[PDB]
């Protein structure tokens, strides 16, 4: 599996998912990115920028490998949101207002020409901006939501408006559909989901969608919304800046039950106690924070200057060792405690600088275990005589199958635990292996 | 009369007098290859138009170490007509070699028809997404010109520099923004494309703008590092 | 249309290029024909070049982009002569026009929108 | 505006519709009678003009096309009995600046039909 | 105070420091864009945040 | 194992001495020094063009990456080992060598690079009785034979 991710700038990164670490940074040949999307074959990567134009991208080469392929019709408006029709054609909403259709079929004169745009209703008031399209095999349409809040159906075939609805009261952000083109579901900042049918013969026959319901389940704006269906499944999962995950069914959207997530499972942890010098010790992005419970104080607050988040923390039993291990470098301070507050001195460990930290835990005030994002396990005695090189911990090699072919993550160490001389760990298929120090 | 002062980069003079120009030396006496001047001090001397082309603006505009010297061999990519070729010719001289690549054909006439006249030309009528196909004709270069107006220069620099160019030579581009983005300060556009050479190996060593010469345009200057 | 025939606009941008056509027609700040865009080409006063894609044979055309090339001029391909002809208000059908150039002209802000939209298909 | 004939065919009954030119591209099709809307058809670009044709599809039966026309020279062509979707799109040859549109040698909007068997 | 403190955090991340006409500018590390995606452009997409919290819509 | 340059000259096939070098990673450190390529590196067979017209013939073979003829003799004098590894600098070059009749395997790698780049730095050296001046003469002939066969001209 691949994963590609945009973030508000030229570069498109996609991700090494063995080790969570960006695996290539490929800077798009113009503009700031607004849209991604793929192809039906997924061999192309069309990207939608902010100067009007849209790039597409080859990576078909295999992982780690994209190039740059065609750079389609330009424009004057920002094109805010894509898709695809097959492998050959582009579709791409934009910021004056209207939709735009290029040609990406190859051996063809029309090979990224602008074959159509249809302009949406416009708002008296501002602008309109279609922030939402998405493409509709089976009835062949085109669906689009704007910044007014109309839903609009389009004939693909004339580039012609098939049918249209008054739907949200506000932006329409997100929209998505089923799998055999039964449903459309769109949401935004009206907070409600709007679902749309054609589930019925006669709607089928006459091609006719009708505005089947609407509910209200998220506190604030709706930013992502997206389905799912199989035998097993059959769901749809929405989320936006309530920043909690809500899940819905597709067939039963409107009678079926919900789900709202917890917004924080700590699965990986960011705070961890200490019981002998009775802290409490909470690192968020660059900070990390710690109180004494007695009757809270805050004696200590550090601020780190590298960018990176910070993955993990550790505090000694004794008190005095804190390591703090992000996917870039891992630092190690002194905590003295010189009154109310703990004066932090930095101790320069060259291993621990150049190893990248995924799992750390303690022997005891002197000894750490680290595992590191390439999954190599080694002992670190801290201070010591000299600069001797760390000791490395022989592991057992899990067996590559299907599943770790496809999902690269699942034979990699997730969780290490530590008591006296033994140590526990587990890897993401199952496995449980004992390690005696 | 006129006086010929050496420039600080080798083969590049400058005329001293009335009038004052940019000047070098010429291949073929008696020739001009286009309508420049010639000033006969004998030897002769052909006039660089610093707004006709771009590899001496950043001459005027005070580039450091151009890498390009008599001894060296380079590839100059985006050569059309050859204007700016045959003063690469004549600071080359006679035992370096310019090889001179170019896509389109109504340049692609007159660049064969110039290096007909001039020796140490090789030209070269090819597309320069492709490197692989004219490997025959090119060995190992000392440094790599970029004139192509294109997005993917970037691109085209990293294929034509890992296959050619050898160990520490020198890559020296020309950026034009506006088939960038375009739309953003020029200096956003050109930070881009020097981050794209980092990325693709190329270690910049300086930048520089081409007012007056040319809007929204820059030569960045940088050296090849293989390891 | 011809593949010689670059940059061709598509319908939008057609209609907008036509519009100003119409404008500039009206305004007496038009000139038709090919030889009559090369004289302005070659003076200095053109804005921007249309050129018909369905010219038979086009190399009529074909010397202008390269003139369009030398002095840094904006030029465009619209589909149909006759719509070319109808726009510049002319009874005949017309391959090239040139929008001339004039600063107290009252349809300068849409000849320079336009301009930009013709720049950024050359790009 | 402009007003036609348009058979229902759940009931072969026939009944006037009112034609309306609106903005961006949009055409309203209203009852005559009962004033209610029944359906709209939109073509993309500034509309100039649209007219109604006829065809007989059987004994008794007859179906109603709105042919549209923006000012670029597109035209488009509705059935208003399949809920208003587009039978076909072409174009003006020659075609800029395009007014008016009209059909004619048959029962048009100015010269209607006196019965169903006339159209 | 801390407006100095400030001023001198500043000075220590500037990284471009200009002589005269000259004006020379740090290559970054190598290691953050390895590590990290580029940081985003800041401006354009709180264009987006803006329209989404604009006036318009009564947002309390 | 085996590589295969093409010059301007004519066609080379060059013995590598071990058939790990092209899985191998140290070929940049190993083939920095011109003793050490020439060392590395033995001439298997060096084929020639014999007419400027052949040379352009062969020249646009390699063009359209299309095996020519004379090209498809050079692989046909090949080794008597089985499953020789070729390395080709060109894909498609290689699609074509592993399409036609070939009992040694074809490699194509961007590892390979290194390995081109030491021949093509070091080729005059490597390549006996063709001197610099003499395949700069032989480039320049060959590239206005291209030139002015692919114009018009």
């Amino acid at each position: 599996l691949r994963l590609f991710s945009i973030g508000g700038s030229t570069v498109v990164t996609e991700w090494d998912l063995a080790t969570g670490l960006p695996l290539r940074n490929y800077d798009c040949n113009s503009g700031v990115i607004w849209s991604i999307s793929i192809n039906d074959s997924q061999d192309k990567l069309s990207v939608g920028c902010d100067n009007g134009t849209v790039v597409l991208i080859d990576i078909s080469g295999g992982p780690g490998v994209l190039e740059h392929d065609t750079i389609l019709m330009r424009q004057e408006a920002r094109v805010l949101t894509l898709a695809w029709k097959k492998d050959d054609f582009v579709i791409g909403g934009c910021s004056d207002g209207r939709i735009r259709i290029w040609s990406a079929q190859k051996n063809d004169e029309n090979m990224g020409r602008l074959l159509h745009t249809m302009k949406v209703d416009k708002a008296k008031k501002e602008s309109t901006l279609v922030w939402s399209v998405i493409y509709l095999p089976r009835t062949d349409q085109i669906a689009s939501g704007d910044s007014t809040g109309s839903i609009k159906f389009w004939d693909f075939q004339f580039a012609t408006l098939n049918q249209s609805f008054k739907a949200h009261d506000a932006d329409v952000l997100c929209l998505t559909t089923d799998t055999d083109n039964n449903y459309v579901f769109s949401a935004g900042v009206d907070r409600k989901i709007f679902q749309f049918s054609q589930n019925t013969n006669k709607s089928q026959k006459n091609n006719r969608w009708v505005n089947s319901s609407n509910r209200l389940l998220h506190g604030n704006d709706i930013r992502a919304i997206c389905a799912y269906q199989s035998k097993g499944a059959d769901f749809l999962v929405s989320g936006g800046v309530e920043k909690t995950l809500v899940i819905n069914s597709l067939t039963s959207f409107s009678n079926g039950n919900y789900r709202k997530m917890p917004t924080v499972e700590p699965y990986s942890k960011n705070v961890l106690v200490n019981k002998e010098q009775r802290l409490v010790v909470s690192w968020s992005e660059s900070t990390v924070k710690i109180w004494t419970m007695g009757n809270y104080k805050l004696v200590c607050k550090l601020t780190l200057k590298d960018d990176q988040n910070i993955s993990t923390c550790s505090l000694s039993p004794d008190g005095q060792v804190l390591v703090v291990g992000r996917p870039s470098t891992t630092k190690v301070f002194h905590l003295q405690p010189v009154g109310n507050k703990l004066k932090v001195t930095k101790l320069d460990n060259d291993l621990l600088l150049r190893t990248s930290t995924k799992l750390v835990k303690f022997i005891d005030n002197s000894k750490i275990v680290i595992c590191s994002c390439e999954d190599d396990v080694f002992i670190v005695d801290l201070e010591s005589e000299e600069d001797e090189k760390p000791q490395e911990v022989e592991l057992l090699e899990v067996t590559s199958t299907k599943s770790s072919i496809k999902v690269p993550y699942i034979n990699r160490i997730n969780h290490l635990e530590v008591d006296q001389n033994i140590a526990v760990i587990s890897r993401g298929c199952g496995v449980v292996d004992i390690l005696d120090l | 009369k006129v006086v010929i002062e050496p420039h600080r980069h080798a083969g590049v003079y400058i005329a001293r007098g009335k009038e004052d120009l940019l000047v070098t030396k010429n291949m073929a006496p008696g020739e001009s290859v286009y309508g420049e001047k010639r000033i006969s001090v004998k030897v002769e001397y052909r006039v660089w138009n610093p707004f006709r082309s771009k590899l001496a603006a950043g001459i005027m505009g005070g580039l450091d170490e151009l890498f390009i010297a008599p001894g060296k061999k380079v590839l100059y990519l985006g050569a059309a007509s050859g204007t700016s070729v045959s003063h690469v010719s004549d600071v080359v001289g006679p035992e370096g070699v310019v090889y001179a690549v170019e896509f389109s054909h109504r340049p692609g006439r007159e660049l064969i028809s110039m290096a007909k006249k001039r020796p140490n030309i090789i030209p070269i009528i090819e597309d320069a997404r492709h490197p692989q196909k004219y490997r025959m004709l090119i060995g190992m270069v000392d440094c790599v010109f970029a004139d192509v107006a294109q997005p993917d220069q970037a691109r085209i620099i990293a294929l034509n520099s890992h296959m050619f160019l050898k160990d520490q030579g020198g890559v020296v581009i020309s950026i034009k923004a506006n088939c960038i983005d375009s739309t953003v300060d020029a200096e956003t556009v050109f930070a881009r494309e020097v981050q794209k050479l980092r990325e693709e190996r190329i270690k910049p060593l300086e930048q520089l703008t081409l007012e007056p010469y040319e809007r929204d345009h820059c030569i960045v200057v940088g050296r090849y590092m293989r390891s | 249309p011809n593949p010689k025939a670059f940059p061709l606009a598509d319908a939008a941008l057609t209609q907008q290029i036509l519009d100003v056509v119409q404008q500039a027609a009206n305004l007496r700040q038009l000139k038709k024909g090919a030889n009559e865009a090369t004289k302005t080409l070659n003076r200095g006063i053109s804005e921007f070049i249309i050129m018909a894609a369905d010219c038979e044979p086009i190399e009529i055309l074909l010397h202008l982009p390269l003139l369009c090339e030398d002095k840094n001029v904006p030029y465009v391909f619209v589909p149909s002569r006759v719509a070319l002809g109808r726009a510049c208000g002319v009874s005949r059908p017309v391959i090239a026009a040139s929008i001339t150039t004039n600063d107290a002209s009252a349809i300068k802000t849409q000849i320079y929108a336009v301009k930009d939209k013709i720049e950024t298909l050359l790009i | 505006f402009k007003v036609a004939h348009l058979q229902n065919s759940q009931t072969n009954s026939v009944h006037g519709i009112v034609l309306l030119q609106g903005n961006n591209g949009w055409i309203n099709i209203l009852h005559s009678t009962s004033g209610l809307w029944l359906m709209g058809c939109k073509i993309e670009g500034v509309i100039t003009d649209f007219c109604i044709d006829y065809q007989p599809i059987s004994r008794g039966k007859f179906r109603t096309i709105l042919i549209a026309v923006n000012a670029y020279g597109e035209v488009w062509e509705f059935d208003l009995n399949k809920n208003g979707h587009v039978i076909r799109r072409w174009k003006d040859q020659g075609g800029v600046g395009i007014t008016k549109i009209q059909v004619g040698g048959g029962t048009t909007t100015t010269c209607p039909a006196l019965q169903i068997s006339k159209i | 105070i801390k407006t100095k403190k400030r001023k001198t955090l500043k000075n220590l991340r500037k990284d471009s420091v200009k002589r005269g006409k000259f004006r020379v500018q740090l290559l970054s590390t190598t290691q953050d864009s390895k590590t990290l995606p580029p940081k985003k452009e800041s401006s354009i997409i709180r264009s987006k945040d803006r329209w989404l919290n604009r006036k318009a819509l009564n947002k309390g | 194992a085996y590589v295969l340059t093409e010059t301007s000259a004519g066609y080379a096939l060059l013995k590598a001495s071990d058939k790990k070098i092209y899985k191998s990673s140290s070929l940049i450190q190993d083939l920095d020094s011109s003793d050490k390529v020439l060392k590395e590196f033995k001439i298997a067979a060096f084929s020639k063009f014999n007419s400027a017209a052949n040379a352009l013939e062969e020249a646009n073979s390699i063009i359209e990456g299309k095996v020519s003829s004379q090209l498809e003799k050079l692989l046909e004098e090949i080794k008597k080992d089985k499953k020789s590894t070729l390395i080709v600098s060109e894909t498609k070059l290689a699609n074509a060598i592993n399409k036609l009749g070939l009992n040694f395997n074809v490699v194509s790698d961007a590892v390979t690079l290194d390995i081109y780049r030491a021949i093509k730095e070091y080729l005059p050296e490597l390549l006996p009785g063709m001197s610099d001046n003499d395949l700069s003469k032989m480039s320049l002939g060959l590239a206005h034979s291209i030139g002015r066969h692919k114009l018009k001209f």
